[PDB]
């Protein structure tokens, strides 16, 4: 009985597999985004500096 | 910003062995991805202009950048992948379901 | 007194500040940094995820 009860409980839990993935994308996604966000605030600071350097 | 908290050994506890390496590997880049999450800020600072205005001689230089600049939009990707995810675990769903009615 | 001269006669240095400029642009980059910079955008790799 108990372990069939034990069965229950664990397959009821087997939810979490999918939000861990959703986790992983929301986060790769911002990732990716402020990760474009820096190189295009780098890369302008860049020709910015070199211009006032030189 | 909408992210799921988690158990892990949870988690282990619902990996079929044929497929723990690539779980474990997932769980490895979620890892690794919340710390590339920790490891820059949300917003670059914007460069200001007049510290360009009242140093950089050069002629619409500073201007034309900061305007292309403003005149820029990142290209923000979309998942495309959230939706699959979600379907194969309503099927998951559906299949427990009956399992666990029927035991 | 110098609108009269570029340079107000040096008439030398050139030949060190070739250098010195090419060395300050090699190091800041390779590109024509006086023009607006172009942006490629790259997407992240996945994999499949439901039991295979």
């Amino acid at each position: 009985i108990d372990t069939e009860k034990s069965q229950q409980a664990l397959v009821q839990k087997r939810h979490y597999l999918f939000d861990v993935q959703r986790n992983n994308i929301a986060m790769a996604l911002e990732v990716t985004y402020r990760e474009r966000l820096y190189r295009v605030y780098k890369e302008v600071k860049n020709r910015l500096d070199y211009h006032i350097s030189v | 910003l909408a992210l799921k908290t988690i158990d892990w050994v949870a988690f282990a506890e619902i990996i079929p062995q044929n497929q723990k390496a690539i779980a474990s590997s997932l769980k490895s880049w979620n890892e690794t991805l919340t710390s590339r999450l920790a490891a820059l800020p949300e917003n670059p600072p914007a460069i200001d202009w007049a510290y360009y205005k009242a140093n950089v001689a050069k002629a619409g230089l500073v201007d034309d950048f900061e305007k292309k600049f403003n005149a820029l939009k990142v290209p923000v990707p979309e998942d495309k992948y959230t939706a699959q995810v979600d379907a194969e675990e309503k099927e998951d769903v559906k299949s427990c379901a009956e399992w666990v009615s029927l035991s | 007194q110098t609108s009269g001269g570029p340079v107000d006669a040096s008439s030398e240095y050139q030949q060190e500040l070739e250098r010195e400029l090419f060395k300050l642009k090699q190091m800041f980059g390779n590109a024509d940094m006086n023009t607006f910079p172009t942006f490629k955008f790259e997407d992240p790799k996945f994999e499949v995820i439901e039991k295979p």
